[PDB]
RNA sequence: GGGCGAGGCUCCUUCUGAGUUCCCUGGAACGGGACGCCACAGAGGGUGAGAGCCCCGUAUAGUUGGAAGCCAAGCCUGUGU
RNA sequence: GAGACCGAUAGCGCACAAGUAGAGUGAUCGAAAGAUGAAAAGCACUUUGAAAAGAGGGUUAAAUAGCACGUGAAAUUGUUG
RNA sequence: GUGAGCCCGGGUCGAACGGCCUCUAGUGCAGAUCUUGGUGGUAGUAGCAAAUACUUCAAUGAGAACUUGAAGGACCGAAGUGGGGAAAGGUUCCAUGUGAACAGCGGUUGGACAUGGGUUAGUCGAUCCUAAGCCAUAGGGAAGUUCCGUUUCAAAGGGGCAC
RNA sequence: AAACUUUCAACAACGGAUCUCUUGGUUCUGGCAUCGAUGAAGAACGCAGCGAAAUGCGAUAAGUAAUGUGAAUUGCAGAAUUCCGUGAAUCAUCGAAUCUUUGAACGCACAUUGCGCCCGCCGGUAUUCCGGCGGGCAUGCCUGUUCGAGCGUCAU
């Protein structure tokens, strides 16, 4: 009765939702995350899966701040207002 | 609750005796508040928020 | 909801003792009595004074914790600290 | 136009009702050769399955 | 003689970009010519003998004039590299010629 | 590109009385499991010789 | 179950907000591709995974 | 024959950025010659068609018609004339989308930065022929 | 009416920016039930004040930032956020004078004896 | 030792040549025939079918307006604590 | 910026709302899927049907292109000879 | 044409393609229990046979064994086929409407599909306490990710009085 | 003879091969140096008149300011634009801003929208009660300030 009847009593959970990676990896009993590693300070990866790596590399979420670097950056991170400009 | 109640009197000059609130499932708060005998809710409603 | 605790609120924050004065605002007690005549902080008397301090007795001054508080904002505790 | 927009609406279910899909939500993909099924080899000793 | 056993596929080096590396290094030759203009784009380096039995009968240009040879030749040594003159303090003067 | 066709994880069934030995994509809910890979003569494998 | 927390519940919110067909003027829109809601989710069928 | 570096002639790139060109450029993009008497009356071959503008069709099965932009529809790079529609089925008119490549400007609708672009454009290529010549 | 143009806006002061705001916010909150009430022409006002709240409050904030940084113009530590931000290893970057300073059998051997201006005859 | 500094370089911005002429097929010429024109531009793309001259661009010198740096022929000066 | 590369079972796993849908307690695993037409002009109206639809009649240069849509092979099936 | 093949005619179709000489290769399939996809005979076949059971009238509807009302007959038989909860699910709850698909027969019905509505606390829980146990700090190991340590070889803090 | 089975042909099916296409890959070459406690990468939740996703954004939420262009956006609805203009746009540029809950994540925690502390401001009869708002409170280390402990060494 290893098989259909077992699968019965199958009711708790072994994993929750991590607060950090929004992934249900977060051991409810040892609270250690199975993906990125929380609590720990630095997020949990590894080289012999480069397809995990490449699920959480920069870039694939929103780039909020760090897409906007490349403009500053080309026109030298410069700052004040246009000559002539309408404000205060 | 305290918050709800402040807002309600200071837009619309509303005393209320209690308010109860629930969160619905569309994840909003729905919250009743219930006025003071001497005002008349369904003169609110006619007036100041267009309910009719 | 919550039930709240005997002693936390009251005429036990609404006063303190020249102790807990001195105590707050890290003062020596002539620089205290000076400050306080300075700035006019008056002995207080409250109704029961064991609700404020179960060791008080008849001789214990009382002051507002809102005139102590605001004389934490003097600039002369300052002098006084650099005069030392 | 609420005529055409409720036929292109019933146009594009024609893929899922040859598919018998209980409606758009039913993407569940079949396991068409089991792997307990399709592999292995029956002994005289304990078997996968009576 | 030659053998592969070990890895060898993940550092083989191609070269590719040996015409653009040459575009590359004389587009830095001209930058720096028209930065030294008028100065030559190089320093003036003394004749040296090659050292070894084999090359000892050939000469070719070393790196500086030695001290000796400045202050013979009436050059301050603060003087001669700001002139373009290569200054070497390791090598000595062993004979006249 | 020399990660072509080596991008999957799969593994042989086996010899045994049904399908070919070879190998095979693990897993399950969708098309790709169990479907054969690394093969030059497979769909979605590397070719014979990948050139450089 | 009834005993939940604020998080679930939250979640649950903004899936039962997403659980709709897609705008029917969509499919009238100059080179639209969409057809129907391709990420649709029914209770009975796939799990939330919370 | 291109010679500048900054300049791609790859059929791929200059398809996705034709069909990927935001509406400023889908306004250049959009120009139409002038007519013979606008041409030598402001010296400009050509100018971006606005709503206003009234063109003559010379090709297609609706050339010789005439009449005014009524829209200038960006998104499908067409422009709508008045007149120029057809019939749907149920008898209602539906206006035809023209390239506008396809009219030509027989009278501008005027305003000051209308002007300014033709005195500006005027200015430029008399300048570029006194320099070459 | 309600689309309040930023020209106007940029010629007031504090008093009457908070008016206009709180007038645009009243008027808001009344279209708002007006729109769950009834439906009509009235989505481009409630739109129309949303982009007028905007403005002000942007207004607001320029103007109440340039005073800011007049006032933090002659003093040694501005606020944090008037600070210029640039990135953080170009603010943890040595300034241009502590780059540039040289000690001083430099500066003795640079003044004597620097880089010279030459030719050479062929 | 200081201070000017003509001029030059780097970067964004305005602008650039010539047929929609006639005939046939075609739903539509961007095809075929004829007569031309431009070209330091006959790269590429779009336009109802293979378009140098319909449109964007393309080539070359330049030409408008602006910001910030760098190089720099020369020129004023103090002179030795 | 390019190519004596590949042309949707190829080329990256992904030319598409692809690291998506989906599976697994989990680490992880992981697809399929592009093309009406120049222009929706995506069939008015009549008629038979409960409707889907059909038949007339239309649009188109073409419906032998009808949102199952360019072309439309083979296995395999129906009718007719 | 010995042949691999080449060329033409008729039909379909709609935007590109070929001959010759050199150059180049991811270049020629019946097999690999080959890979992916599609399709046959079997075959209108095996089968849709546990849980005692259904019948009459009327209404609805194009269409009713499995929709509804009434009329009968039965079953669960209080360790229930009843009334409520814990885990788990997440809107499946309720009203209205419904083409296709799904409910291995039908379907007007539906936990399906579409549009909306619904969950109101000082007193019920959580929140508080500690259990088994776990994690900080002091300090000590470890190349290090970190491990031990939870009262220690820690300056680890409370109160009152004062002319 | 028909039916049935098989073969041949035409048309119609089934299926998606072939041909042509390509806002996509792959490989090479050239240029550039620019993340984060002034809060990053990543995560969650929200924002459009009518959107589930993708895209964009953060309660100023398919966006604000500023500069430039100069008449759109479009699937519908509704408004435009004094067109001789502080001016459309799902426009471009982008120097000013806004930037929810989190996360190295910083009051203590977090399987809790849990529990605190310090200082101001406002409102409700309020010296005490109640509520709201604003600014703060992690650790290690460096420099400095100030308050200190020790017969540790001295002077007196
Ligand atoms: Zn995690």
């Amino acid at each position: 009765t290893k098989g259909t009847s077992s699968f019965g009593k199958r009711h708790n959970k072994t994993h929750g939702l991590c607060r950090r990676c929004g992934r249900r990896s977060l051991h409810n009993q040892k609270k250690v995350c199975a993906s990125c590693g929380y609590p720990a300070a630095k997020t949990r990866k590894y080289n012999w899966s480069e397809k995990a790596k490449r699920r959480k590399v920069t870039g694939t979420g929103r780039m909020r701040y760090l897409s906007t670097v490349p403009r500053r950056f080309k026109n030298g991170f410069r700052t004040g207002v246009p000559k002539g400009a309408r404000g205060p | 609750k305290a918050q709800i109640k402040q807002a309600l009197k200071k837009l619309y000059d509303i005393d209320t005796v209690k308010i109860n609130t629930l969160i619905r499932p569309d994840g909003t708060k729905k919250a009743f508040a219930r006025l003071t005998p001497d005002v008349d809710a369904l003169d609110i409603a006619a007036t100041k928020l267009g309910l009719v | 909801g919550k039930a709240k605790k005997k002693g936390k609120s009251g005429a036990a924050r609404n006063y303190m003792t020249r102790t807990q004065a001195v105590k707050k605002l890290q003062l020596s007690l002539p620089d205290f009595r000076k400050l306080c005549i300075w700035k006019g902080i008056y002995p207080r008397e409250p109704r029961d004074r064991r609700k404020v301090n179960k060791s008080a007795t008849a001789s214990t001054t009382f002051y507002y914790t809102k005139d102590i508080q605001y004389l934490l904002h003097e600039p002369l505790l300052q002098k006084f600290r650099e005069q030392k | 136009l609420r005529s055409k927009a409720e036929r292109q609406a019933k146009l594009a279910q024609r893929k899922m009702n040859r598919m018998a899909r209980q409606g758009e939500a039913d993407r569940h993909i079949h396991a068409s050769m089991p792997k307990h099924l399709f592999s292995g080899k029956r002994t005289i000793g304990k078997t996968d399955r009576r | 003689n030659n053998h592969f056993r070990k890895h060898w596929q993940r550092r083989v080096r191609c070269h590719f970009d040996q015409p653009g590396k040459k575009v590359t290094r004389r587009l830095a030759r001209r930058a720096k010519a028209a930065a030294l203009a008028p100065r030559p784009v190089d320093k003036l380096r003394p004749i040296v003998r090659c050292p070894t039995v084999k090359y000892n009968r050939r000469t070719r240009l070393g790196r500086g004039f030695t001290l000796e040879e400045l202050k013979a030749a009436g050059i301050p040594r603060l003087l001669a590299p700001t002139i373009g003159i290569a200054v070497d303090h390791r090598r000595k003067n062993l004979s006249e010629e | 590109s020399e990660k072509a066709g080596h991008q999957t994880s799969a593994e042989s069934w086996g010899t045994g009385r049904a399908v070919a030995r070879i190998p095979r994509v693990s897993g399950g809910g969708t098309h790709r499991a169990g479907q054969g890979a690394f093969g030059n003569m497979c769909r979605s494998g590397r070719m014979f010789a990948p050139t450089k | 179950p009834s005993h939940k927390t604020f998080r679930i519940k939250q979640k649950l919110a903004k899936a039962q907000k997403q659980n709709r067909p897609i705008p029917q003027w969509i499919r009238l829109r100059t080179g639209n591709t969409i057809r129907y809601n391709a990420k649709r989710r029914h209770w009975r069928k796939t799990r939330l995974g919370l | 024959m291109k010679v500048r570096p900054t300049v791609s002639s790859s059929r791929r790139k200059a398809r996705k950025a034709h069909f990927s060109a935001p509406s400023s450029v889908r306004r250049v993009i959009m120009s139409a010659p002038l007519s013979k008497e606008l041409r030598e009356k402001y010296n400009v071959r050509s100018i971006p068609i606005r709503k206003g503008d009234e063109v003559q069709i010379v090709r297609g099965a609706h050339k010789d018609k005439e009449g005014k932009v009524t829209s200038v529809y960006r998104l499908k790079y067409v422009i709508h004339v008045e007149r120029v529609t057809r019939e749907k089925a149920t008898g209602q008119t539906v206006p035809i989308g023209i390239h506008p490549s396809n009219v030509v400007i027989t009278k501008l609708h005027l305003d000051k930065d209308r002007e300014n672009i033709l005195a500006r454009i005027k200015a430029g290529r008399e300048q570029v022929a006194k320099a070459k010549g | 009416n309600g689309k309040v143009k930023a020209g106007q806006l940029w010629s007031k002061n504090k008093e009457e920016l908070t008016k206009i705001l709180g007038e645009l916010k009243t008027e808001l909150s009344q279209l708002r039930i007006q729109k769950i009430s009834s439906s009509g022409a009235k989505l481009n006002k409630i739109h129309d004040l949303r982009k007028s709240i905007a403005r002000v409050l942007t207004v607001i904030n320029a103007k109440q930032r340039a005073q800011l940084r007049l006032f933090y113009k002659n003093k040694k530590y501005l606020p944090l956020d008037l600070r210029p931000k640039l990135t953080r290893a170009l603010r943890r970057r040595l300034s241009k004078e502590d780059a540039s300073r040289v000690l001083e059998k430099t500066k003795k051997r640079l003044t004597h004896f620097p880089q010279r201006k030459y030719a050479v005859k062929a």
